[PDB]
RNA sequence: GCUUUACUGCAGGCUGUCGCUGAGGACUCUCACUCCGGGAGGAGGACACCGAUAGCCGGGCA
RNA sequence: ACUCGUACGGUCACUGAAUCCUGCCCAGUGCAGGUAUCUGAACACCUCGUACAAGAGGACGAAGGACCUGUCAACGGCGGG
RNA sequence: GCACGGAGGCGAAGAACCAUGGAUUUCCGAAUGAGAAUCUCUAACAAUUGCUUCGCGCAAUGAGGAACCCCGAGAACUGAAACAUCUCAGUAUCGGGAGGAACAGAAAACGCAAUGUGAUGUCGUUAGUAACCGCGAGUGAACGCGAUACAGCCCAAACC
């Protein structure tokens, strides 16, 4: 495909959100990213 | 003594006789060549206009509107219907043509509000009505003791809610007694049976 | 039931439209002020996709290059004329009034100045018969005596491409190619071969219309199929 | 045009307007179709003018016959704004009436005469 | 879902009538209106188109 | 839409290359044409009725039907004695 | 900040926090210079209007909002033990439009017929009454009365 600049920005964001919940948040809340996505198992929008 | 206006009035009681007859025969030829809504500098029936609230002043506009003659223009049922709801030809709409004319005019002048309207004839295939519209935003009008009432917010788009004289008559609001049991204070509040 | 094919046609969807974007031009007569001082020269002969007949490109004196409905016998270099005083020769256009009786003409106008309506198909022609100051009588290709305004323009001669109909298509594929150049849905499935839901003649164990084919003129669309208001049928009597 | 039954020569129209101008400075004149109409009805009118470029025409269609059945003489003017100017107005005037002239009586008289002759 | 001379209706077509619509059981005209023409102008013409209604046909459709 | 199309066209149907052929039937039904007479709605018109109106009747009568004709490569038919 | 970590910082120059007012407020979005799946291309009230200094100079409209409200369009399942009028129902749903509420409203009324009432909503009642209806199934008011709240005016024309 051919991605536009906007499409690209959106894909970039999705890539960023797709990360681990920092360990310190674990401690602070004394004890999971429910939006973890896989490129294969999942399907993004657009 | 008789006002000059009464003469315009008396002429229009029989638009098919006298000079008026000839005027119409001449005029309609031009009207037929005009659009759906033509703004005009002066009312064709002055006495009527003034009588309905017209004034030679800034913010007062008059426009002639033409509409196709006849009954409803409805599409036959594509799904199952009992004989009763299969009619198509003799079914007519609930709004009279003058009301349709007032609405088209008001659409053409989004910023203006319909004050009133009257008939100026018809031929075998269409009817013409002139509509008086007012500019609620013009100071000449905001300062008029007789017209400033139309500047109120609840008067916005008054024609589309049936608040015109033609609107109220068509909603069966003329009578104050017998026969208005289901029209007053509104068709909707009475279950829509008026 | 469902709308029959004749009803689908009317919606004017692609399947039923003519390939207009592929058509050349509407061979309408040139408009002349008067005098007839308009002449041009045949610059080329071309194929007309919409009629399966040849057409001639003409360059006029005043610089107008336009395609024309060519009669048989027009070739490159030849000079054609269009006007009241135009010379009486094949390929020339002028009002019926100027045309001498007994002369075959084509692309005859219905109403003076319309550009030509009658006798435009391959190898056909109308026959100018009677003259007058009020009406010109022409005999159209169908054999009908037509009364026309003597002011109606026409081209002398018969239309090019005559005899096109004398050769059989021989195969479906040839019909196919021609049909693709017209506004027509082809091939043709017989009504008797369809389901009852699809046509007045559909249904039934064996194929046959379950009714007389001669339908009334007053029949509504969807029902007007078969032999429309026939005055008679068959070959007998 | 539908109410106009005879054409007035540019010249006659000239004298009348001038006569009307001196009429406002001297005698009395009415400005407006309504006022002009009452004059004819009250009979207080000697000469009534009527523009010919009035649209809609219904505003004046009545003047001619109303004047006839009142003996009041009337005349047509081509322009609407001239009658208004001549009447002393900063606007136009569809009709006008000289309610008793003044040092123009002689002229007004002739104009009326010239018209009746013009049928 | 489908059929038809099932019941009942509805579109649609034909036809009369009224309005559009004018002047002098047959007629002429031109001015509305319609069509052709780039235009001038030509053809037609109170008809046709359109609105209303009436009779007939009417598994095309419910 | 067909249609930058105009009867050597294109619409609606039937049969289904070539070859040799394609009989009889128009009563019923369908289509179409005609039609002296018969029948045939509404508006207008006339009579009765109503100080008006409802309404009853009359006269006129379009298409249509009756009636006549054409037509089966139109629906179809071509038996018993 | 939610959020109970680590590091670091701010606060007596009175921070945090709260109230009121102000500042900033990317792009798309009615979306309005033109175009576009949130970007791009070369000065912008696009479009429709009113006024007009006739110049976008001054203005209006557009879209949103839980429902409520006003004006239009308007089913069927269902009931009638079938079903066509009728019913379901002017309901569901659709088009347009206003407000904080809408709509109505100062009699060409009523007609407890009177020597009587006196703008309009609404609530209670009048009453499942009158009326409608294959006179079947079903549908169904009003005047009045008791309340709530109360409020009455402006044009056209005549004469100027
Ligand atoms: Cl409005
Ligand atoms: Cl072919
Ligand atoms: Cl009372
Ligand atoms: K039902
Ligand atoms: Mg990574
Ligand atoms: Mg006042
Ligand atoms: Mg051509
Ligand atoms: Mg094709
Ligand atoms: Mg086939
Ligand atoms: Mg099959
Ligand atoms: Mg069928
Ligand atoms: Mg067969
Ligand atoms: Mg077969
Ligand atoms: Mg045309
Ligand atoms: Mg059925
Ligand atoms: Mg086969
Ligand atoms: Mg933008
Ligand atoms: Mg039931
Ligand atoms: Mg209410
Ligand atoms: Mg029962
Ligand atoms: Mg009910
Ligand atoms: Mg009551
Ligand atoms: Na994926
Ligand atoms: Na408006
Ligand atoms: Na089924
Ligand atoms: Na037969
Ligand atoms: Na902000
Ligand atoms: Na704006
Ligand atoms: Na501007
Ligand atoms: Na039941
Ligand atoms: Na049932
Ligand atoms: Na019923
Ligand atoms: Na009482
Ligand atoms: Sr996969
Ligand atoms: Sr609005
Ligand atoms: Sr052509
Ligand atoms: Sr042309
Ligand atoms: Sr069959
Ligand atoms: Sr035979
Ligand atoms: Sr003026
Ligand atoms: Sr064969
Ligand atoms: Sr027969
Ligand atoms: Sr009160």
């Amino acid at each position: 495909g051919k991605k536009s600049k906007a499409t690209k920005k959106r894909l970039a964001k999705l890539d960023n959100q797709n990360s681990r919940v920092p360990a310190w948040v674990m401690l602070k809340t004394d004890r999971r990213n429910h939006k973890r996505r896989h490129w294969r198992r999942n399907d993004t929008d657009e | 003594a008789r006002s000059a206006y009464s003469y315009i009035r008396d002429a229009w009681e029989n638009p098919g006789d006298g000079q008026l007859a000839e005027l119409q025969w001449q005029r309609q030829q031009e009207w037929r060549n005009e659009g759906a809504v033509e703004r005009i500098e002066r009312p064709t029936r002055l006495d009527k206009a003034r009588s309905q609230g017209y004034k030679a002043k800034q913010g007062v506009i008059v426009a002639r509107v033409s509409v196709r003659k006849g009954s409803a223009r409805k599409r036959r049922h594509k799904a199952g219907r009992r004989s009763k709801r299969q009619g198509v030809t003799r079914i007519t709409r609930r709004k009279d043509i003058q009301r349709v004319a007032e609405e088209r005019a008001s659409r053409t002048f989004p910023n203006l509000r319909v004050l009133n309207s009257y008939s100026v004839g018809q031929d075998g295939r269409q009817k013409w009505h002139e509509v008086i519209l007012i500019d609620p935003n013009h100071p000449a009008i905001q300062n008029d003791d007789d017209l400033s009432w139309i500047c109120a917010d609840d008067q916005a788009d008054r024609v589309f809610r049936g608040l015109t004289g033609a609107g109220r008559r068509n909603r069966g609001l003329s009578g104050k007694g017998k026969g208005s049991e289901k029209t007053r204070p509104s068709l909707r509040s009475n279950g829509g049976k008026a | 039931g469902r709308r029959i094919q004749g009803q689908r046609r009317g919606r004017g969807t692609s399947t039923f439209r003519a390939p207009s974007h592929r058509y050349k031009a509407d061979l309408e007569h040139r408009k002349v002020e008067d005098g007839d001082v308009i002449a041009g020269t045949v610059v080329d002969i071309e194929h007309d996709p919409a009629r399966s007949a040849p057409v001639a490109a003409v360059e006029f004196e005043d610089g107008d290059r336009r395609l024309i409905l060519a009669p048989e016998g027009v070739g490159v270099g030849d000079e054609l004329q269009v006007g009241v005083s135009a010379e009486i020769a094949p390929g020339n256009t002028l009002p019926l009034a100027e045309i001498p009786e007994g002369v075959p003409v084509c692309n005859v106008e219905s109403s003076p100045g319309d550009g030509g309506k009658f006798a435009r198909a391959s190898g056909v022609n109308a026959q100018l018969l009677t003259h007058d100051r009020n009406v010109a009588v022409v005999k159209l290709p169908s054999g009908e005596m037509k009364r026309l305004d003597p002011q109606c323009r026409a081209t002398i001669g018969v239309v090019a491409g005559g005899g096109r109909t004398d050769k059989p298509f021989v195969k479906a594929g040839n019909k196919h190619h021609k049909m693709k150049a017209r506004g027509t849905k082809w091939p043709n499935v017989r009504g008797v071969a369809m389901n009852a839901v699809d046509h007045p003649f559909g249904g039934g164990g064996r194929q046959h219309p379950g009714k007389p084919k001669s339908i009334s003129r007053n029949a509504p669309p969807g029902r007007k199929v078969g032999d429309i208001a026939s005055k008679r049928t068959g070959r007998g009597g | 045009p539908v109410y106009v039954d005879f054409d007035v020569p540019a010249d006659l129209e000239d004298d009348a307007l001038e006569a009307l101008e001196v009429a406002r400075d001297t005698g009395a004149v009415k400005k407006g179709t309504n006022e002009t109409t009452k004059s004819i009805e009250r009979g207080s009118a000697e000469l009534v003018f009527v523009a010919e470029d009035v649209q809609p025409e219904e505003i004046v269609m009545h003047i001619p016959e109303l004047a006839d059945e009142k003996g009041v003489p009337f005349i047509f003017v081509e322009q609407q704004d001239d009658l208004g100017h001549a009447a002393g107005l900063e606007v136009g005037s569809a009709a006008a009436a000289v309610t008793d002239a003044g040092e123009a009586d002689a002229d007004v008289e002739d104009i009326a005469d010239k018209v009746e002759e013009l049928r």
